[PDB]
């Protein structure tokens, strides 16, 4: 089996930049290498075939090269619509194998997350049916930490986290965190706090409310 | 122009079977090798199987991950590509794609995909709870909890309110999925104006609206 090693697993760049993505085959695959683009929510699209041949609908800013085991995809003058994940594929031997992929992100100034906390809705409270939600929105860079405290005490049990892909409008990331309790336990406590720890500060951003 | 349309996906028990089919058009079915590829959410594509044409033996190739469990075949008389999926496992859950191989052994054209979910959990309508704040700008939210399987569709004001929205991917917790969405508007915008959360879940014929009230 031929293994395809694709470097820059993740690549941060700026619009207009010239960037390159690499593909190393653990075995000579001649010219049988193609490149694909996949936008979030969409199906992969063929960019380059036979290592260096531009597919019919692909702009000239896309070019590929290489023979044997080393291949490179170059995007000159990065555009907003180019922000996506890129994969290489060897078509010489079975099984057919893809590269690990390269996820493009746009660089921007560091941003602290806007934090909002939400007590259980009355509907869920009838019942029952208790979920507390906290949004950590529009922050940069990617990594972020969330901590839940109930009446001071750290709670990790029934926590559910989700993360958005890079926002296309402002290049920021967001996170949703839902703490689910039983109606009974929720009503035995008062203070509920959501703490966000981001790169932008050694001090966590705290949001909370009283009564439950 | 080349077109591929797959069908036959859905929810199936672990160990169960599923029969996928791909309708090919706009090209000569017999002239091209055909393949099946799948992709799990947040993963790289995974090639599954290739079948040659009549001139080249009509023989097949499989990935080790599905070998023996998945069978690829073709119906020349209707230009249909088949994938028989037996002994399904939870990690087989993904979007399945009918894909053509063009010149230079190149998987050139892809289909839209058919979704397959392998789980013991049963279909379940979502709940959907509005999320009102505890100025300048205000952040509202919408919580969609306890549904199965994927997916659901969430909009704000029927899609008219698309700016300042953060819709988070669904996360499984059993059992059941949870999905959330937030919308941030000018403080003078709400509650002076009406913002409603629209959720739809076809697998349960769920179609619910939840207005965010202060």
């Amino acid at each position: 089996d031929i293994q395809m090693n694709q470097s820059p697993s993740s690549l941060s760049a700026s619009l207009g930049d010239t960037i390159s993505i690499t593909c190393r085959a653990s075995q000579n695959i001649n010219i049988w290498l193609s490149w694909y683009q996949q936008k979030p929510g969409n199906v992969p699209k063929l960019l380059i075939y036979k290592a260096s041949n531009l597919h019919t609908g692909v702009p000239s800013r896309f070019s590929g090269s290489g023979s044997g085991t080393d291949f490179t995809l170059i995007i000159s003058s990065l555009q907003p619509e180019d922000i996506a994940t890129y994969y290489c594929l060897q078509g010489q031997s079975y099984p057919r194998t893809f590269g690990g992929g390269t996820k493009l992100e746009i660089k921007r100034g560091d941003a602290a997350p806007t934090v909002s906390i939400f007590p259980p809705s009355s509907e869920q409270l009838t019942s029952g049916g208790a979920s507390v939600v906290c949004f950590l929105n529009n922050f940069y860079p990617k990594d972020i930490n969330v901590k839940w405290k109930i009446d001071g005490s750290e709670r990790q049990n029934g926590v559910l986290n989700s993360w958005t892909d890079q926002d296309s409008k402002d290049s920021t990331y967001s996170m949703s965190s839902t703490l689910t309790l039983t109606k009974d336990e929720y009503e035995r406590h008062n203070s509920y706090t959501c703490e966000a720890t981001h790169k932008t500060s050694t001090s966590p951003i705290v949001k909370s409310f009283n009564r439950g | 122009e080349v077109k591929l349309v797959e069908s036959g996906g859905g929810l199936v028990q672990p160990g169960g079977s599923l029969s996928l089919s791909c309708a090919a058009s706009g090209f000569t079915f017999s002239d091209y090798y055909m393949t099946w590829v799948r992709q799990a959410p947040g993963k790289a594509p995974e090639w599954l199987a290739l079948i040659r044409n009549k001139r080249n033996g009509d023989t097949a190739e499989y990935s080790a991950s599905v070998k023996g469990r998945f069978t690829i075949s073709r119906d020349y008389s209707r230009s249909i590509l088949h994938l028989q999926m037996n002994a399904l496992r939870t990690e087989d859950s993904a979007t399945y794609y009918c894909v053509r191989q063009g010149r230079g052994y190149t998987l050139d054209y892809w289909g839209q995909g058919t979704s397959v979910t392998v789980s013991s959990a049963k279909t379940t309508a979502p709940s959907v709870y509005p999320l009102a704040p505890v100025g300048s700008s205000v952040t509202l939210g919408c919580l969609v909890k306890g549904y199965f399987p994927e997916p659901v569709t969430l909009t704000w004001n029927s899609g008219s309110l698309s700016s300042g929205v953060h819709t988070f991917p669904a996360v499984l917790q059993s059992g059941l999925y949870t999905l959330s969405s937030s919308v941030t508007v000018t403080s003078s915008t709400w509650p002076s104006q009406s913002i409603t959360c629209n959720v739809a879940h076809p697998a349960s014929s769920t179609k619910v609206d939840k207005k965010i009230e202060p």
